């Protein structure tokens, strides 16, 4: 019985761990969803994997899940460990609200599912969640927010962020354009279609291959839109007329 | 048990040379009905050691149960000992203790007797776990009746042969049956010695009526 | 319930487990503590930004009480449910005896914690190392550290993290009585030392100081700024 | 090539006890003498830094009023089995009213020492010194990693204890007064340990018939130093 | 059973009688109600008897273990705290307990007073008993935080005195005590009866 | 319905002496207005320097004897000495109130001698509370003993009487003129009286007889 | 080998190794020697210590008023029996109010010691206990083993170097059922005087004598009270 | 007893393509009024409203136990909850206290989503729900609200008369009830709006 | 290899060795026969004298697990007498609840189902023992059956385990137990074990005998000692 066992949870003699590191190394390819904030707002993009010809294309969305009133996720990696998580921390905020009837703020809901994470890298004898995921959201203390989780199960906030299978080569485009505090809600939409142009290897970005939902601040609403596939590809062709006109002029 | 159902009656005994003597009736009573007439209210343990019971008979055939089993187990382990009359007293009370501690008890009440080494042993067992030694016991209505003639008789002659025992035990079962409405004229005798333990049959007593025609 | 032993011992003596998380500690960023005789001065090094990030979510400094801050090193998973269970223990004395919990106290809840999760079934021991530093009551500014076994043993300087080892050895050819004589000079000595490290020219160093009655007071990297040119200036006049 | 951690050896004794007692050979050697007069007992620190606080640590830690204790060896886990044994002077205090004696002590720590297993996880690399006064006078106990536990008269323990045995039966006999049994540790300590000897590397606490444990501090201390 | 505790400006001084009755029947006259907890901590015997000598010998067990591992002596607060929370888990089960907590402390002088019921009160007089009314009429009347040492035995002295010759169930010796910096003095057991022919004359 | 209680009687008698203890008891079991047994004593031989007597409901007065013989065994299996007639009754109150919500029903007296041997007399409340004293009386007839004791050997309420403290030859018949005033008026004493003298060598008893109501 | 790692894992011969094992740690321990009477049962010991200055290691323990046991072993599983030995015997005596037999006592080890020998991660308790009793049935030495398998005999010797204790015991056998206690004792001294190198033998601070008897409580002998058994015993031959 | 403890009065009347739903503002013990505003109705999404009362606590708390089930219904599925499935969610949370209840009754009304059609039930404290055409009645004063609706009651009404009604229902039922009064609120909702009123009622 | 060291793996051609194992253990102990006669049952052990210093009486092969069943065992004595207790203990169970005394159709069965029990998992190991089981009854006859260490059950009229067990069931069809009272049983079944086990491997040996019937009212005892002294007095007439 001790012979059948692997032994998940030890260290390596070099001092890392092996297995949370598979789990990052498997979290590099398969998948690619971003985010971008400056001002009020903040948007997802995420990119389709399955683009076979005979899908129904339901369920409202595809990688984006809504979690509380307020605030979402894009999720990245084994979709099957990605439905617990989803509907693990969506009745933690349902829980927060039951106890102090009022709206969870984001990041103590990010670090309430991240401890939950880190357990299984620590004892139980268990697999690991190769799981990795954003959050986007809205609250009274800090306003929109951006953060990023990881299957060790530490976070972090940030400003710009990108998971893909080339998100190292993202990261290095996304701080070579920006502004802190000004980039409104056209030019990071402008930004973003950038960016995926560059990471995704099938070109010319047909307008179903993407998904892009926006977080915006309305009175007592804060509108979380899924925007449809009839403004994704005037938006692409918007990246495109630029594009010859910037490059025929240099 | 809450409340008892199927009642006995009162149980006799008394030492003498070399031995113990009990007897008892063959009644369960039900309220002031007399359902069962023909039920046996003394168990003979192994070889040196004897039980009589009172108080609810459900109980008392629950307790028939466990201590057959502790006989016998035991017996085929092949060690030469067996348990002395006193030490199924000293069990027995604990038993008793450990179960109204729990408020749940057993409605009994019993007389051990046994002929261990020699020499004779006779122990009382009650519901809540009082127990004694003596040389004559009695339960119910036998500690009102029965009782204080067993007591001058020993008072002024300590030693009793067995003869002079099985005597004076069926005087008072006469006494039991004349002044207890909850009584029987059908009992039985048991008996240990070095020899071993008898239960004699369904014996009777003889009743005096002549007073009845005194107007 | 998975029951397993994870921490055995070796043919020679040693529990490997507890040296392999030593060594996870020792590639975390460094973190160095100095204390004054009236303020104390611990500051991370190393803070290594990306410049799209949210700068307090980084953090490295937090604070047990009000008159207790925390410093680490190793992995930063295992070391804020640490940090976590320590809160609600200062926090339950309070119930208790009704004084603030001492920096002492603290510290001997961390160790023992520590300890017995390398004793139970089933359980990696942790990857951090602590520093623990308070001023508690009648004013003795005093610091501790933690080593991943579970030994809390105090200090008067010391740093921890990656590149540990040439900045004790800066620090014993440096800790003179007059380095710690005015509260701006303590400071001049935690400069000095980090940038005798990994190398933070004023851009990836992050003090935090405490003077013993207020919170802990992070100096923005402005007077940071300020330091590493006089730092450098009475360097720059004397060779 | 993985055993489990409750298998016999070929030789027949165990493997992971076997291997704690080779974890106490990495400790601070420790040093207590039973004299008649009472109980001295001292060890060394092994200061590492010169900008580390030296009182900070500490190997002697009292038990009661009247039993001291020395431990080498590993030190984080030696801190379960010396609350173990407050308590259990506790209880006992509690329920009979009186004070527990030090052999008595010894055994309720030793029937902890080895429970280790894969139910209800390893054994304690720390090795004991207990020095107390009963009732029958001064007493001196040396328990194991093992969970054994024997009464000595002058016991050494620590990375230099086969060293300081051999110097230790050459000064020691049964009319020892307590005076000199301290300056005759002192001198064994100053022939195995690294640095020199000053009123810092060590400490010393005795325990006598009349007064309760005693520790020593920096200031009576030093006065057998200079008059070593 | 009578108790009274007042701290004033040379400490805190304690008395009690030691009468222990059974419904009319006088059991002993020579209980000893204050009992000692410390070398620096009195406590009281109001009540059930077996209930106050049960829980505050736990308390002496607790307070010995605090002082091994923290290397100082426990504080008169935190005591009481430990006392109030160990018998509130049995609230409602009927426990009696009405003692009290007396003691130098780093904060100077101590006196808390302690329920069955959990009441946990700070104060400078308390009185406790059956017979306790008749104890705070005699000492609201020479009480100041001013007084002397030998004035200040007076005062509970007589206290007691007065309470026991009303009382049916109070009675017997008049024990006191006075907690001082260092610790914790006996100072005197007079029998009431000494006292009748003291204070009469 | 069932209740768990009844009243067996009983009466004990310990005093303290100087290098004596003396305890005694009568030796009736009785329950209800009917007599069990005219032979059951209640004193308890623990050590011999020690013996205790037990009196009120009788099934507890058995349960608790042989949990007590059972724990000085264990104590010496695991000190390797017996224990001392102080440290018997700091055992015994944790007993009693272990038993808090459902108590014993017995009066417990603990005689015997000390380390310096002096007599010692410790009275227990069927709780467990205790103290030290120097003649208690227990059980039914205890109002009727406890004020006679006061008179003699606390030589109470008298004036100008010389206060000689009590040999052992005066306190053997003030024991046992005081059971013949106790047996007169209380329905409860019994027929023997069991006298255990507990000394620096040994434990004796004696048995006086008494009448038989 | 691969068969030899766990006590769950039989051999392909058929012979679990683990308990074979625990064979050889009470191979290590001193030797001790029991033997009996018609009427008495006598068991000797021999201590051990580590430096002159230590104690002698005791081995001979007091279970009840008519049972003692020897150990040679590993002494923290011997308390851990021992304290099991104890508690079954006064709870018998607080059930029935009797003295507990010896042959039922040693029932209840051989059912408590067999079941860590069958199940997974469970080693065996390796001690050596020799007890010596009082049934109504007279005197009884038996003797255990780690393999959880209890002998009746009537005189046997474990510990180091035990077989020429044995040899001893054989050709002096037909003389035990008839002497009194004064030859009995030292009939099993000449056992101890067998098993030693040729230079020491029993200077009254390493031996321990326990007996009980007929109307004798079980009674353990220490280093002084030993001086009157001891003497009057031959020089070694040689 | 205990349902008497606070008071309160809730109603639901349906109409020809509408439904209106009414509570009182009263809080107090037993005697004493404390405040004036206490909310006794509760959205449970659009064009679907619960109206709790009983024992003050109670409303308080199953209308949060509620409202965490709900808000798990919403999001696990796509779609807002029919008004007949919340009636069975209720259900089976009072059935689980069915020894230890809750000492409320709720009182559902809305619309249907999809084709605009009202419903209205009540509900026991254990959950025995009740659907009816015309009305349903909550609270301490139920007979005096029936001796209104079954006199006031027509079966086709526009939106205008329904509040005329159940404004007329409630003004003169809690006026005769002693422990339930001091202000009624008034919700009317339909297909395309949805209206609250609060009427002037005798504050005596 | 290593498909035999876990009990829970099957081999690639699909045994258990674990049990295979455990079987060999059986030839090891020295030899137990039991044959049942017309009206009765006698078991038989051999039982070997290992030193001089041993009591004659110790450590019996022998059991008595109830008031008419018997065993007798043949393997590793620890777990002889572990199997010992559950049986015995078994037997309570069915008096307590049914109220008369077991039958062996099922009392065999129950316990054959507890050793079989143990050859399913990783977690603990086969039984090293093989034992017979043999009792009468007035309504229902004598019995025999005989339990291995993988859990099979039969009946017999007559068995043997040991080391030397064709050599002795070799002789036991020789005789004629349909008929025969236990009483001419006695002598034969000391012979069949007195032509087994040479003095060449063996120094001495010791008889113990069992027996059970109507003769002995249906109660299991061991044989009185004047019978096997008789069956000892019809050792040496081998020899011819």
């Amino acid at each position: 019985s001790r012979r059948y066992d692997s032994r998940t949870t030890i260290f390596s003699p070099e001092g890392r761990l092996y297995q949370v590191e598979y789990a990052m190394e498997a979290i590099g390819h398969a998948g690619t969803c971003l985010g971008i904030l400056a001002n009020d707002g903040v948007l997802l993009a995420a990119e389709r994997r399955n683009i076979h010809k005979l899908l129904d294309e339901v369920f409202f969305s595809e990688k984006i899940y809504k979690l509380n009133e307020d605030m979402a996720c894009s999720v990245a990696g084994i979709t099957s460990d990605a439905n617990v998580l989803t509907n693990e921390l969506r009745l933690i905020a349902q829980r927060y609200l039951l106890q102090y009837q009022e709206p969870i703020p984001c990041e103590q809901l990010v670090t309430a599912l991240c401890d939950i994470k880190q357990a299984y890298t620590q004892f139980g004898g268990k697999r690991p969640f190769g799981v990795s995921l954003l959050y986007i959201g809205w609250d009274k203390h800090y306003g929109f927010q951006l953060y990023q989780s990881d299957p060790s199960g530490n976070y972090g906030g940030w400003k710009a962020t990108c998971i893909g299978n080339n998100s190292a080569a993202a990261v290095s485009m996304l701080k070579q354009d920006y502004k802190e505090g000004e980039m409104t809600l056209k030019s990071a939409l402008a930004l973003a279609i950038k960016v995926l142009n560059k990471t995704m290897d099938v070109s010319k970005l047909s307008a179903e291959k993407v998904e892009i939902a926006t977080l915006t601040r309305e009175n007592g609403k804060t509108v979380i839109r899924v925007l449809k596939q009839k403004e994704v590809e005037q938006l692409i062709k918007k990246h495109e007329e630029e594009e010859a006109k910037a490059e025929r002029e240099k | 048990t809450q409340n008892p159902m199927v009642t006995g009656t009162s149980v006799l005994g008394v030492k003498f040379e070399g031995g113990v003597v009990i007897a008892a009736d063959m009644l369960g009573s039900y309220g002031s009905l007399a359902r069962f007439r023909n039920i046996s209210r003394i168990m003979r343990v192994n070889n040196s050691t004897m039980l009589g019971a009172s108080g609810d008979y459900a109980d008392f055939q629950y307790l028939k149960q466990v201590l057959g089993q502790m006989v016998i187990d035991e017996e085929l382990l092949g060690d030469g000992h067996s348990y002395s009359p006193r030490a199924i007293h000293s069990w027995l009370t604990r038993a008793m203790y450990s179960r109204r501690s729990k408020m749940n008890p057993l409605w009994n009440t019993m007389v051990i007797g046994g002929y261990a080494d020699g020499e004779s042993f006779l122990g009382y067992v009650d519901m809540l776990g009082v127990a004694y030694e003596a040389p004559s016991l009695a339960t119910g209505y036998g500690a009102y009746l029965a009782q204080p003639l067993l007591r001058e008789v020993l008072e002024k002659q300590p030693v009793l042969s067995q003869t002079e025992a099985r005597d004076l035990v069926e005087r008072c079962m006469r006494v039991l049956y004349y002044r207890d409405a909850r009584s029987y004229n059908r009992f039985q005798i048991a008996t240990v010695t070095e020899k071993g333990v008898e239960i004699e049959g369904p014996l009777s007593t003889e009743t005096n009526w002549d007073i009845a025609h005194m107007i | 319930s998975y029951d397993r032993a994870i921490t055995v011992f070796s043919p020679d003596g040693h529990l490997f487990q507890v040296e392999y998380a030593q060594e996870a500690v020792k590639k975390g960023s460094t973190a160095v503590g100095v204390r004054g005789r009236d303020i104390v001065v611990l500051g991370v090094e190393k803070k290594s930004v990306a410049k799209l990030q949210d700068e307090r979510t980084v953090r490295k400094i937090c604070a047990l009480d009000d008159n207790v801050c925390m410093a680490f090193a190793g992995l930063t998973a295992d070391a804020r449910i640490v940090i976590n269970r320590a809160r609600v223990e200062c926090q339950s004395h309070r119930l208790t005896v009704e004084d603030p919990v001492t920096v002492e106290y603290i510290t001997r809840y961390i160790a023992s914690l520590k300890q017995r999760y390398t004793q139970s079934n089933g359980r990696r021991p942790f990857g951090i190392s602590a520093l623990i530093v308070g001023f508690d009551f009648d004013g003795t500014p005093r610091l501790y550290q933690t080593d991943p076994s579970g030994t809390y043993h105090a200090w008067k300087a010391n740093a921890i993290g990656r590149g540990a080892k040439s900045v004790r050895e800066f620090l014993e050819k440096n800790y003179t009585d007059e380095a710690i004589e005015t509260d701006d000079l303590t400071i001049k000595l935690v400069i000095k030392a980090l940038l005798e490290v990994v190398q933070s020219g004023g851009k990836n160093i992050e003090l935090a100081v405490m003077r013993r009655d207020q919170s802990l007071k992070i100096l923005n990297p402005e007077e940071i700024e300020k330091y590493v040119a006089e730092i450098e200036k009475e360097k720059e006049e004397n060779e | 090539y993985d055993r489990g951690v409750n298998t016999f050896s070929p030789e027949g004794r165990l493997f992971q006890v076997e291997y704690a007692i080779e974890a106490i050979k990495l400790g601070s050697t420790a040093i207590g003498i039973q004299t008649s007069e009472g109980v001295c007992l001292a060890v060394e620190k092994r200061i590492t830094s010169p900008l580390m606080e030296p009182s900070s640590i500490e190997k002697i830690v009292e038990i009661d009023a009247h039993i001291g204790c020395a431990m080498s060896g590993l030190i984080a886990d030696a801190k379960t089995l010396i609350d173990k044994a407050r308590v259990e002077t506790q209880n006992h205090w509690f329920t009979y009213n009186e004070t527990m004696t030090v052999e008595s002590v010894t055994q309720a720590v030793s029937n902890l020492a080895l429970q280790f297993g894969e139910e209800d996880s390893r054994p304690f690399g720390v090795a004991l010194l207990f020095g107390g006064v009963d009732e029958k006078g001064p007493q001196l106990f040396h328990m194991d990693p093992s969970g054994t536990f024997v009464q000595c008269d002058a016991r050494a323990i620590g990375s230099a204890s086969e060293g300081a045995q051999s110097s230790l039966q050459e000064v020691y006999h049964k009319s020892m007064t307590l005076k000199e049994a301290i300056k005759s540790s002192l001198i064994i300590l100053k022939q195995v340990m690294e640095e020199k000897l000053n009123a810092t590397n060590i400490e010393l606490a005795t325990v006598q018939p009349g007064q309760n444990f005693h520790m020593f501090t920096k200031e009576e201390l030093e006065e057998v130093i200079k008059d070593i | 059973t009578t108790t009274l505790a007042f701290k004033f400006r040379h400490g805190v001084i304690v008395a009690a009688d030691s009468r222990a009755t059974a419904g009319a029947y006088i059991a002993s006259q020579t209980v000893k109600k204050v009992i000692e907890i410390n070398p620096y901590l009195l406590g009281t015997m109001a009540g059930g008897a077996a209930d106050c000598s049960f829980w505050e010998r736990l308390l002496a067990r607790q307070c010995r273990i605090y002082e091994l591992r923290n290397k100082e002596r426990i504080s008169v607060a935190a005591a009481s705290k430990l006392l109030a929370n160990m018998v509130y888990q049995y609230k409602g089960m009927g426990l009696s307990m009405g003692t009290m907590i007396c003691g130098w402390d780093k904060r100077g002088p101590g006196l808390y007073y302690v329920d069955s019921e959990g009441n946990r009160i700070s104060g400078a007089t308390f009185s406790v008993g059956s017979g306790s009314v008749y104890a705070y009429g005699v000492m609201d009347r020479g009480y100041s935080y001013d007084l002397e040492v030998e004035q200040a035995y007076d005062l509970a002295r007589r206290a007691i005195y007065q309470a026991t010759y009303r009382d049916a169930y109070s009675g017997g010796a008049v024990n006191l005590y006075h907690v001082r910096e260092d610790g914790w003095i006996r100072v005197s057991s007079d029998n009431v009866a000494d006292l009748h022919e003291k204070y009469s004359g | 319905r069932f209740s768990p209680y009844v009243f067996n009687g009983g009466t004990i008698l310990a005093i303290a002496g100087e290098d004596f203890a003396i305890v005694a008891s009568d030796t009736r079991l009785s329950e209800g207005f009917s007599i069990h047994t005219r032979d059951s004593p209640k004193c308890y031989k623990l050590t011999d320097k020690t013996v205790i007597g037990c009196s009120g409901f009788h099934g507890d007065c058995l349960t608790l004897t042989k949990i007590i013989e059972a724990r000085l065994k264990m104590y010496k299996h695991s000190n390797n000495k017996a224990m001392t007639t102080g440290a018997i009754a700091a055992m015994l109150s944790t007993i009693l109130y272990s038993r808090r919500f459902f108590p014993y029903y017995v009066y417990n007296i603990i005689g015997g001698l000390d380390e310096e041997g002096k007599g010692a007399v410790y009275s227990f409340d069927p709780v467990g509370s205790y103290q030290r004293d120097s003649f208690k009386a227990g059980g039914s007839a205890s109002a009727m003993l406890q004020p006679l004791l006061d008179n003699q050997v606390g030589f109470k309420n008298m004036q100008n009487v010389e206060h000689v403290p009590l040999s052992l030859d005066r306190a053997m018949r003030l024991v046992k003129d005081v059971f013949i005033s106790a047996a007169e008026r209380d329905v409860y004493t019994g027929d023997a009286l069991r006298i255990c003298i507990v000394t620096k060598e040994g434990i004796r008893e004696e048995t006086v007889s008494l009448r038989k109501d | 080998n691969q068969y030899d790692n766990d006590v769950t894992v039989w051999s392909p011969q058929g012979r679990i190794h683990q308990i074979e094992y625990a064979m050889e740690a009470v191979k290590q321990g001193s030797a001790t020697v029991g033997l009996k009477s018609k009427t008495h049962a006598v068991l000797v010991a021999l201590k051990r210590a580590q430096s002159e200055l230590a104690a002698h290691q005791k081995k001979i323990l007091h279970v009840d008023n008519h049972i003692g046991i020897s150990i040679a072993g590993l002494t923290a599983d011997a308390r851990l029996l021992c304290n099991f030995m104890r508690q079954e015997c006064l709870d018998s005596r607080f059930v029935f109010d009797r003295p507990l037999p010896v042959s039922r006592l040693v029932s209840l080890i051989g059912s408590k010691t067999q079941i860590p020998t069958q199940r997974y991660g469970r080693r065996p308790y390796g001690v050596g206990l020799l007890i010596a009793g009082y049934d109504d049935m007279g005197p009884h030495i038996f003797q255990t083993c780690p393999s959880a398998n209890y002998f009746d005999c009537r005189a046997m010797s474990i510990g180091a170097r035990s077989q020429s204790a044995r040899t001893y015991l054989e050709r002096h056998m037909s003389e035990f059922m008839e002497c009194n206690l004064n030859e009995l004792v030292k009939h099993g001294l000449r056992a101890l005087r067998e098993t030693l190198p040729a230079e020491q033998d029993l200077t009254t601070k390493n031996v321990s004598i326990g007996i009980v008897g007929k109307d004798l409580e079980f009674t353990i002998y220490d280093d002084d009270d030993v001086s009157p058994f001891l003497e009057g015993l031959e020089e070694r031959p040689q | 007893s205990i349902m008497s403890y606070n008071g309160g009065a809730v109603m639901a009347m349906k109409g020809k393509n509408c439904v209106a739903i009414a509570a009182d503002r009263r809080f107090g013990i037993q005697a004493q009024m404390v405040t004036t505003d206490f909310q006794k109705i509760f959205p449970m999404g659009d064009r679907l409203y619960i109206g709790l009362a009983g024992l003050a606590t109670d409303v308080q708390t199953v209308a949060q136990r509620l409202k965490f089930r709900l808000n798990l219904y919403e999001l696990k599925e796509g779609r807002q909850i029919k008004p007949y499935t919340l009636m069975s969610m209720v259900a089976n949370l009072l059935y689980e206290k069915r020894f230890g209840p809750y000492y409320t009754e709720p009182v559902i009304a809305g619309l249907d989503p999809k084709t605009f059609k009202p419903f209205i039930c009540s509900l026991d404290l254990i959950g025995c729900p009740m659907v009816t055409d015309d009305f349903v009645v909550s609270g301490t004063c139920a007979e005096q609200m029936y001796g209104m609706c079954e006199s006031l009651w027509e079966p086709n009404m526009d939106p205008d008369h329904l509040f005329e009604t159940i404004s007329q229902a409630m003004l003169n039922a809690v006026d005769r009830d002693a422990v339930s009064g001091m202000g009624v609120i008034v919700h009317i909702i339909e297909k395309d709006k949805i209206t609250t009123r609060t009427l002037k009622a005798r504050m005596d | 290899t290593g498909y035999d060291l876990s009990a829970s793996t099957f081999s690639p051609d699909g045994r258990v060795f674990q049990v295979e194992y455990a079987m060999k253990a059986v030839e090891n102990s020295s030899t137990a026969i039991g044959i049942r006669c017309k009206d009765g049952v006698v078991f038989g052990v051999e039982k070997l004298v290992l030193s001089k210093l041993y009591e004659e009486g110790s450590n019996k092969r022998l059991f008595n697990v109830d008031r008419h069943v018997g065993m007798a065992v043949a393997g590793l004595l620890a777990d002889a007498r572990s199997l010992a207790d559950i049986a015995r203990e078994e037997a309570s169970n069915f008096r307590s609840n049914f109220g008369y005394n077991i039958p062996l159709k099922h009392l065999a069965d129950r316990v054959a189902m507890y050793v079989h029990a143990y050859t399913l998992y990783s977690a603990v190991r086969p039984f090293g023992c093989s034992f017979m089981l043999g009792s009468y009854s007035v309504n229902d006859g004598a019995q025999l059956y005989m339990i291995d260490p993988s859990g099979v059950s039969y009946g017999y009229w007559g068995c043997a385990i040991g080391k030397a067990r064709q050599a002795a069931k070799t002789e036991i069809e020789k005789l004629q137990m349909k008929e025969m009272t236990c009483r001419d049983i006695v002598k034969e079944v000391a012979k069949i074990i007195y032509i087994v086990h040479d003095e060449v491997k063996d120094k001495a040996f010791e008889l113990e005998l069992s027996w059970v019937g109507e003769l002995t009212n249906g109660r299991h005892e061991i044989v009185p000692k004047d019978i096997r002294e008789e069956a000892e007095k019809y050792a040496k007439e081998s020899l011819k």
